[PDB]
RNA sequence: AUAGGUUUGGUCCUAGCCUUUCUAUUAGCUCUUAGUAAGAUUACACAUGCAAGCAUCCCCGUUCCAGUGAGUUCACCCUCUAAAUC
């Protein structure tokens, strides 16, 4: 679901434009994969210690 | 604030940080909590971008935009 | 606007003495077993490592 | 009372005008001492008059004793009185720019409630003369004589709104911003009125004053201006 | 000791008033002591210093029965502009700066209280369309969630880790354990 | 002014007076002093109650959304007032705040009942 | 966006030819003055590449911004001739005209 | 159907019978004032002055509408009881975006139990107010408007006085602006101070709340003393055509009563006075035809 | 008094009682007049009275005179794109000049008054700041809200000072 | 500036100087309370104590904040385009 605020200001926005229809907003998650903080990172893009 | 030159107090030399104590239950359910908001954040900041470059794409070549610029040349042809 | 020539040459030279100067991961990431510190810099481990 | 200072003569009253042997009385004027001087001994003093209702005038007078001095400056000045027309009574019908000798007056005419802020003489003869709300400023030489005279010539000078309408044959139309758009007629020509408008002048060819300029611009940033004062 | 300090307005009224003042303002006669010809910007802090009048009061405080309050209509006008309506500053009348405060608001309590007349401008409206469809004035149609008295997410609830993990946890974080805590209360507790 | 690396994040910056504070929400980049210069300001948080016992928010909505569609970041209590709002989900912390100060109220009622 | 160059196009006259395919104009611009709130004259000096050395000293021309300066100061190039110097042609009828008469009547066309 | 209060022909009826008197809807200003301008104008061009001033005046005139009582919001967005007892106070959330009409535009509570609502009107009025302030209004309530001051100023004759503060602070659809406006109506009915509102924005609403509360007798008996019968017979049709149904506009159908005797209708059919209608009337017969 | 004929001409107010704002096209205009002849009089007073109107309107454009290098008088515009608009000024006033360049080549009062309301929201009143850019300082300001410890002291429960 | 004092045996003109107004610092004398704001003369020299850590090791940060006004048209707009956030 879309935050309460936020769902309610999508649904009075679809009937201001006219629309009607009933259907609930969502937020779609499925491209949003969580990756475990564990997870091996780009060793490419690490620094190195400098010497001194 | 300090900056990286500047040397380190003698009164700290021999301090060790301590890590403080997991309660397991809450860390489990505070780290799934963690979990499923971020996820949720995530998905409003990509609509919020979409949104943003959606705007500046019709700011741009709009049919609007299209529109006004085919008028005004006509205007002033 | 008056040339700054030896800011570039601290530069070049700065970067010469580090890629040549290079220290080697034998050195960096050494560590005292019986104080648990890096020799290189002296700073200690989290005590989560131990 | 004391006048413009504690050991100054000027602005103070010397009382109504003796009975002329004309046979007329004066109860209803006003006097005022605009100046005294030793004259090398004799006095001579400059003394206005007025009572308040657009009659008003001024005098010299020379004797061996001020008080002499007094009485002849005042009775001279209740027989060269001026007439001074005001715009309903309490200010001047437009803004009035003139030089006696070296002496230069500007006046402006102002809206109800702003007051006399003019050269301290100035309020006083002002006073005498019935006008209440007037902006005046005096350059070049402050000689207290020509500032009289150039005065009284200016206000003696100002043309009404009834002489405007029968000069141009048109109504005199005032337009006021607390009124809105609402045209008020405050003259009209006794005789025919001219069918034909006033040329539309896209741009006057009028004598600007720099000062009045650089205060509506802004530019203006003297620290004696629109200071605090007493009510005048 | 003013018999008129429970009425003020009484005192304006009065013959001793008409002989004082006549038909003029109570501060048209007075004077301030000063050097130069310019003022000072300022009027004195008061003329009452403990109790005690300085040499020259103010219109206000050299008469003891003139009373500064919201009632005393007919005294507050004479120190408004009856073009402008706006209040004199206190250098024009003389009124000392503690005077001149009470004034202000003296004026200010009168007008809110509608006893003394002051401009009030004709202004347009707020909005330029006065309809109340919009549904952040109307209602919004509940979540699911909301009919069923679940909280919006699943996870705003606590829910009890299964005890694999809570020994994983237990292992990775040995010697360095608080008591385990469970279910927290449904409601607050009161 | 170039600053190495950053970002704009969206956060409180603090003015009032000594024992009234009062804050400003805006975008700024992150290593620009706290009451320093900022891009915009999207809004305001009175955290006194008013005369009506309320703690008054503005959000400039629009321009919130448009910068973090911009790539800007939040802080925690901007994070936290935007879940009181129900513009975001509820912070995780405020969730197990509430549940620490449930124990804890519950600790102490047991006390009262103990003794 | 087609451009590098702040000044895109400009009017002026021609004040020098001494350089190789190179013209030195003289620009002028209205500048207030803040304190007489009167408009005076503020010159400018541009260099215009003029590849063809048709520019003769007197001449109004008008420029044309570069894509990128081939130069150090020369930033324009010659877009046209407005007014050849001593052989001016009237815009408003097409006709050649000395000052203020015509050279060729409109009428004889 | 039943006209509205924005009908063209209940607004054209209302407009000529407020009236434009030019020197009260242009009386001049208690205000910082400016030098006067003059102008040397023709006959002409004194004429179309004074059309562009009638214009003017019509554009100062323009009613305002008229709106029934707003429906109080009583909306939940959330429950979120996790919340409950962690505040103290509530939080008021208001969207202030620019671009937004004040009606369209989200404001929201945070309830210390936890609740998301939806803010009330008067909420919404007062956030609206701080955050977008509009001249002439307060965020708290002027005092003016409670009774005993409302009695001083209708004692002072300074009823548009009183309209214009209520205009300024209240909505029009509020509960206190409808309450004010009925008050001061009542006042001017009992008391007669009818050409008080005339040639001003307020008198049409003043007019149709007599109608629709069928009280239009005073008002009929000002205009008729005034010589005003042209608004009298207006007024009567303005009545008739809001209750057709009536036993006024029954009789006026049935013997075909025009002009004056559908006044005579009105005073014989539904006027709480009649009697004193018909002395009126029968006075001025009498005037007219001595004059 | 202000030297020069006409001197209020260099008034701020006459400069910006002009009422020709043009397009972004155009990039130069040349005036091309004559000191003598009836017929070029309106051209003459365009460059007396509203060139400097024109300039102070439109500062970015390239305004130039010429005098008496064409029997006629006449006004030239060059556009960004590279197109050349002439206008002939003979027997026209400075007036109708105006009027013909306003509606030619002049933004018209609809797009002025976007370019307003458009720099009218970079100022949201719902701002707090300094009186340069803002109408309120701070929230304590606002009527109903806790007010300065400046004006008004805070209570001693809300003061550090009496809570440590 | 609403101006005023002052050149002469005297009048007028010109012209400087000063007075009256508002701030800031320092000095003399004097000084009850409460809230708030502001606070080395010095780019002279500095005793002493603090001002940068975090983190399962790598990294990241200490390039920021805070300070001063010595030097002094690198600050603004347009074109182009790195590094950085998304
Ligand atoms: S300026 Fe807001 S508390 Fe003082
Ligand atoms: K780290
Ligand atoms: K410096
Ligand atoms: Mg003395
Ligand atoms: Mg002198
Ligand atoms: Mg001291
Ligand atoms: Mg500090
Ligand atoms: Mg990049
Ligand atoms: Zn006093």
């Amino acid at each position: 679901p879309y935050p309460p605020l936020l769902r309610a200001m999508i649904i009075a926005e679809r009937q201001k434009n006219g629309d009607t229809s009933t259907e609930e907003p969502m937020l779609n998650v499925q491209r949003i994969r969580m990756e475990p903080w564990d997870y091996p990172a780009k060793q490419e893009d690490k620094g190195r210690a400098k010497g001194t | 604030r300090k900056t990286r030159h500047d040397p380190l107090a003698k009164s700290k030399i021999e301090r060790v940080n301590m890590p403080p104590a997991v309660d397991p239950a809450e860390f489990f359910v505070l780290m799934e909590r963690y979990q499923h908001y971020r996820q949720t954040v995530r998905a409003l900041r990509m609509e919020f971008v979409s949104e943003v470059q959606r705007k500046v794409h019709e700011a741009r070549a709009g049919v609007l935009a299209e529109r006004k610029a085919l008028k005004d040349a006509a205007e002033h042809r | 606007v008056r040339p700054r020539l030896i800011a570039e040459l601290a530069r070049r030279v700065r970067a010469l003495r580090e890629q040549l100067n290079r220290p080697r991961d034998s050195q960096l990431y050494a560590v005292d077993y019986e104080t648990l510190t890096r020799p290189f810099s002296g700073r200690r481990l989290p005590v989560r490592a131990w | 009372e004391r006048g413009w200072s504690g050991n100054s003569w000027g602005g103070i009253s010397l009382g109504p005008p003796d009975p002329g042997p004309c046979g007329e009385t004066y109860e209803d004027f006003d006097t005022r001492i605009l100046e005294v001087r030793n004259v090398f001994k004799s006095i001579r003093v400059l003394v206005a008059v007025g009572n308040g209702k657009g009659a008003a005038g001024f005098s010299i007078g020379k004797a061996t004793d001020r008080m002499d001095a007094f009485r002849k400056a005042k009775n001279r000045a209740v027989h060269h009185l001026h007439y001074i027309e005001r715009y309903e009574d309490h200010t001047i019908f437009h803004d009035i720019s003139l030089r006696f000798k070296r002496t230069h007056i500007k006046m402006k005419k102002q809206p109800k409630g702003y007051g006399l802020r003019c050269h301290r003489a100035i309020i006083t003869i002002c006073r005498l003369i019935g006008i209440k709300d007037m902006y005046a400023k005096v350059s070049g030489s402050i000689n207290m004589l020509s500032l009289t005279q150039g005065l009284f010539r200016g206000l003696s000078r100002q043309e009404t709104h009834q002489q405007l309408a029968d000069k141009k044959g048109l109504h005199v139309v005032e337009i006021r911003e607390e009124c809105g758009p609402l045209p008020i007629v405050v003259a009209s020509p006794r005789g025919p009125l001219r069918k034909d408008p006033e040329p539309e002048d896209e741009v006057p060819d009028v004598k600007l004053d720099w000062e009045d300029v650089k205060t509506a611009q802004g530019m203006k940033r003297s620290v004696w201006s629109n200071l605090k004062r007493a009510a005048t | 000791i003013s018999p008129y300090k429970d009425e003020p307005w009484k005192y304006l009224e009065s013959e001793e008033y008409q002989e004082r003042y006549g038909s003029r303002p109570v501060w048209a006669d007075y004077r301030r002591n000063h050097k130069g010809g310019v003022p000072p910007q300022r009027t004195r802090k008061t003329c009452i210093r403990r109790n005690k009048v300085v040499g020259n009061p103010c219109p206000i405080c050299r008469d003891h029965k003139l009373h500064v309050d919201f009632r005393n209509v007919k005294l507050l006008e004479q120190f408004v502009c009856a073009h402008t309506g706006i209040i004199f500053y206190a250098p024009y009348t003389g009124v000392c700066v503690k005077q001149h405060k009470r004034l202000t608001q003296a004026i200010q309590k009168a007008r809110d209280h509608g006893l003394l007349i002051y401009h009030i401008p004709q202004v347009e409206p707020r909005d330029l369309d006065f309809s109340t469809s919009h549904g952040a004035v109307s209602a919004t149609p509940p979540a699911p969630t909301l009919v069923s008295g679940d909280p919006w997410y699943p996870w705003y609830n606590w829910k009890q880790p299964p005890e694999r993990e809570l020994s994983r946890l237990r292992r990775l974080y040995q010697g360095h354990l608080q008591e385990e805590s469970g279910p927290p209360p449904e409601s607050m507790p009161k | 002014k170039a600053y190495r690396g950053g970002h704009l994040t969206i956060r409180l910056a603090l003015g009032g007076c000594t024992n009234r504070p009062f804050y400003r929400i805006v975008a700024a980049h992150n290593k620009c002093p706290r009451d320093g210069r900022f891009v915009e300001q999207l809004g305001s948080y009175d955290p006194l109650p008013n005369s009506h016992g309320e703690k008054l928010v503005a959000l400039n909505l629009d321009r919130i959304r448009h910068w973090i569609g911009c790539g800007a970041h939040l802080s925690k209590p901007m994070e936290k007032l935007l879940g009181l709002a129900g513009f975001f989900p509820l912070h995780p912390m405020m969730i197990t705040n509430a549940e620490r100060l449930r124990r804890k109220r519950a600790r102490e009622v047991l006390l009262a009942s103990q003794k | 966006v087609r451009s590098s160059v702040h000044a895109r196009w400009i009017v002026g006259k021609v004040i020098g030819t001494k350089m190789q395919k190179t013209a030195k104009v003289r620009v002028t611009r209205l500048v207030l003055d803040p304190y007489l709130l009167k408009y005076f004259n503020k010159r400018k000096t541009y260099f215009a590449h003029d590849a063809l050395q048709q520019c003769t000293v007197g001449d109004i021309v008008l420029l044309r911004a570069l894509p990128v300066p081939r130069a150090k100061h020369v930033k324009h190039e010659l877009a046209e001739i407005v007014f050849k110097v001593g052989k001016v042609i009237d815009p408003v009828t097409g006709k050649p005209c000395a000052g203020t008469t015509y050279l060729e009547s409109p009428l004889s066309s | 159907k039943k006209p509205t209060f924005m009908d063209e022909e209940v607004q054209s009826i209302l407009t000529k019978m407020t009236g434009l008197n030019l020197q009260k809807t242009f009386k001049p200003a208690i205000q910082e004032l400016k030098p006067p301008t003059y102008k040397l104008m023709t006959q002409a061009q004194l004429e179309e002055a004074t059309r562009q001033a009638v214009e003017a005046a019509k554009v100062r005139l323009k009613m305002p509408p008229v709106l029934e009582e707003r429906v109080p919001i009583n909306d939940v967005l959330a429950e979120d009881k996790i919340l409950e007892g962690t505040e103290t106070t509530k939080y008021v959330f208001t969207d202030i975006s620019y671009s937004i009409p004040h009606r369209e535009r989200f404001i929201v509570v945070r309830e210390p139990s936890g609740t998301l609502r939806k803010a009330s009107w008067e909420e919404r009025d007062r956030m609206i107010q701080v955050y977008f302030p509009k001249e002439g209004r307060k965020i708290l309530t002027p005092i003016i408007f409670k009774e005993e001051n409302l009695r001083t100023m209708y004692s002072q004759d300074r009823h548009v006085d009183v309209l214009n503060l209520c205009f300024a602070q209240f909505e029009p659809d509020s509960t206190e602006y409808i309450k004010v406006h009925h008050k001061t109506y009542e006042d001017i009915d009992k008391r007669g101070k009818y050409d008080l509102l005339r040639s001003t924005r307020y008198f049409g609403g003043m007019v149709w709340y007599f109608v629709n509360n069928k009280k239009i007798d005073g008002l009929l008996i000002d205009q008729i003393q005034r010589d005003l019968i042209d608004d009298a017979t207006n007024l009567v049709q303005l009545y008739h055509v809001l209750h057709p149904d009536g036993q006024s506009a029954q009789g006026a159908k049935d013997q075909a009563a025009e002009g004056i005797n559908l006044i005579k209708v009105f005073a014989k059919t539904e006027a709480q006075k009649g009697a004193y209608i018909e002395l009126t009337l029968q006075t001025y017969q009498e005037a007219l035809s001595r004059h | 008094p202000m030297k020069g004929r006409f001197p209020i001409r260099r008034t701020l107010q006459y400069l910006s009682q002009g009422n020709v704002v043009f397009k972004d096209s155009v990039k130069v205009m040349t005036v091309n007049y004559n000191t003598h002849g009836e017929l070029g009089e309106g051209a003459r007073k365009f460059v007396f009275f509203n060139i400097p109107q024109i300039q102070y309107k439109n500062p970015w454009v390239q305004i130039m005179m010429f005098k008496n290098m064409t029997p006629s008088p006449f006004l030239r515009f060059y556009l960004d794109s590279g197109e050349q608009v002439l206008v002939d000024v003979e027997t026209k006033s400075n007036k109708e000049i105006m009027e013909h360049i306003r509606k030619i080549l002049g933004k018209n009062e609809e797009t002025l008054r976007e370019e307003e309301e458009e720099k009218k929201q970079l100022s949201h009143p719902a701002n707090f700041g300094p009186r340069k850019y803002c109408l309120r300082e701070c929230i304590c300001e606002v009527e109903g809200q806790v007010p300065c410890p400046s004006l008004v002291p805070l209570p001693k429960e809300m003061r550090g000072k009496y809570k440590a």
